[PDB]
């Protein structure tokens, strides 16, 4: 049962569309691919951490997500964490709350 | 370096012969919450794989999403179940 | 020099080093934690308990990111027991399925079962405040709950249960051996007015012999008054996990009849054995409490965890 990142299967930047149209309806900023005159199925996201920014804070939480083939058609997107950070100077929340946030907004295109 | 904008290219369709992305590597296969080996002892976590999203279908309308993370010298796996909206 | 001052130096040592430990040195040294959501409604969650095998979780309010309590067992025997002893309608009860954990918290609340101070230590401090706390309340677990700098979020560490730090205690000190002292020579557990119950009671009628005793266990004797079984109060997930709130009106017995083998059991000891053996006991089986018996398995007193970490914590 328990598995890494989401299963997804279809078209290569078909799902990655999904994924870049889900990220946009969290608040999410992410980075884009640069044609050079495969890196683009690895996305860097910076999530604004609601509980901070109700608050005041500007700590944000950030979240690269990567793609992978697993078989022909069958895909799984994986979803890592780099940590939080302030604008002015570990654990597994926010970021599995946002994960959580993530998917539902995939799950309901 | 982050936008907020969706990307044209995707929009207009089957542009270039687009670049594929990597295939999965042996690392992600195996996840450690497939384990009876106390019943909240886990198998020593990945180096690597803290720090990454595992998740689980329930059969209850609930989402299941776990992490395994570093806590000074121990590993805290920790397993959430939350509902949809 | 003697059996009644081995025991008193050892019992100086064994607490000696439980200041000397934290709460965090506890915990294995990879684990899991399963956490609910708040939001969750009841019947979801109690599916949840039966499925991953667990008698409690830890909540958390992901809208705040902070901890809401914790969903032990003792919820629901809380619940049930206020229903019955208030409400002039036998099925009213079955309304706490439409609940989310964070409603039947907030029934919990109005009814002064759940305090409003949300009772927690942080892991790297001593292992002792684990223990002073669970015992000035007489909570059973507690949880570790640190604070997450760059964010004010509270890392939610694991929770600590009795048994696991007697199991601690038991594994990690020889001087456990060195506690020779008899029970009968000792000012220890319960012996006179023990609540009880027969195969014919009724299990509404154990469940607030749990409430308002404030006990995790009944025990089951016979006329001859031999100890057969205990109804424990995680027995009544076993009832109710199907959302049938009329199991509670079995008896005991046809109670029992629906508990499965995936059981810890019940432990006895003699009036005559002291602590080295019960520590013996809890290092290996999985111990919950000790009923003191006699030659014909006649109830004479009851020796529980808190009992027994109590006994070990105060000076
Ligand atoms: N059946 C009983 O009366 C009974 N069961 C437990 N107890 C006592 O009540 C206290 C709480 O027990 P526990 O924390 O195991 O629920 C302990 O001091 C224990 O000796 C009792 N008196």
């Amino acid at each position: 049962k328990w598995h890494f990142g989401v299963r997804c299967r279809g078209d290569a930047p078909e799902i990655l569309l999904a994924v870049y149209r889900a990220l946009q309806r969290a608040g999410a900023q992410f980075t884009v691919p640069k044609p050079v005159n495969s890196d683009m199925y690895t996305i860097k996201s910076r999530w604004e951490i609601p509980h901070c920014k109700r608050e005041g804070k500007n700590t944000y939480a950030y979240i690269e997500l990567q793609l992978y083939e697993v078989m022909p058609g069958c895909f799984m997107l994986d979803v890592k964490s780099n940590g939080y950070k302030d604008i002015y100077s570990k654990s597994s929340f926010p970021f599995l709350d946002l994960c959580a946030m993530l998917v539902c907004k995939l799950f309901s295109a | 370096q982050y936008s907020t904008e969706i990307p044209a290219f995707l929009t207009s369709l089957q542009e270039l012969k687009l670049p594929k992305p990597p295939s999965l590597p042996p690392h992600l296969e195996k996840c450690i919450l497939n384990s009876n080996t106390d019943q909240s002892v886990l198998p020593n976590p990945n180096h690597v794989l803290l720090n990454h999203l595992a998740a689980a279908n329930t059969q209850l309308g609930v989402l299941a999403l776990s992490a395994t993370t570093r806590y000074h010298r121990k590993y805290v796996t920790t397993a959430m179940f939350k509902n949809f909206d | 020099m003697d059996v009644q001052e081995t025991q008193k130096g050892a019992l100086k040592e064994i607490q000696a080093f439980i200041r000397s430990r934290t709460s965090y040195d506890v915990l294995p040294t990879s684990f899991r934690l399963i956490v609910f959501d708040v939001t969750l409604f009841v019947k979801t969650s109690l599916s949840l308990l039966t499925l991953n095998n667990i008698v409690s979780a830890p909540l958390w309010d992901s809208e705040a990111n902070k901890f809401a309590g914790l969903l032990t067992m003792a919820d629901f025997v809380n619940v049930i027991k206020y229903y019955y002893q208030s409400s002039s309608f036998p099925e009213a009860i079955a309304e706490i399925d439409k609940f989310r954990l964070l409603g039947l918290r907030e029934v919990e609340r109005k009814i002064g079962a759940i305090p409003p101070e949300t009772i927690y230590v942080h892991p790297m401090h001593s292992l002792m405040d684990a223990c002073l706390a669970m015992s000035k309340s007489r909570a059973r677990r507690i949880p570790l709950i640190d604070v997450d700098g760059e964010t004010g979020s509270e890392m939610i560490v694991s929770v600590l249960t009795q048994y696991r730090i007697l199991k601690f205690i038991s594994m990690n000190c020889k001087e456990t051996a060195m506690l020779r002292v008899p029970l009968n020579q000792m000012t220890i557990g319960t012996w006179s007015n023990l609540a009880t119950a027969s195969m014919e009671t009724k299990v509404y009628d154990v469940i607030k012999m749990l409430a308002e005793k404030n006990i995790s266990a009944v025990p089951i004797v016979n006329s001859e008054g031999t100890l057969l079984n205990v109804y424990e109060s995680v027995d009544v997930m076993h009832l109710i996990q199907d959302g049938d709130y009329s199991n509670l009106d079995l008896s005991v017995g046809e109670a029992l009849l629906k508990r499965p083998a995936n059981f810890d059991g019940v432990h006895t000891c003699r009036a005559t054995d002291r602590l080295d053996g019960i520590f013996d006991a809890i290092k290996h089986s999985r111990v919950h409490r000790l009923f003191v018996v006699d030659e014909n398995l006649k109830l004479e007193g009851i020796l529980s965890l808190a009992d027994i970490l109590n006994y070990i914590i105060y000076d």
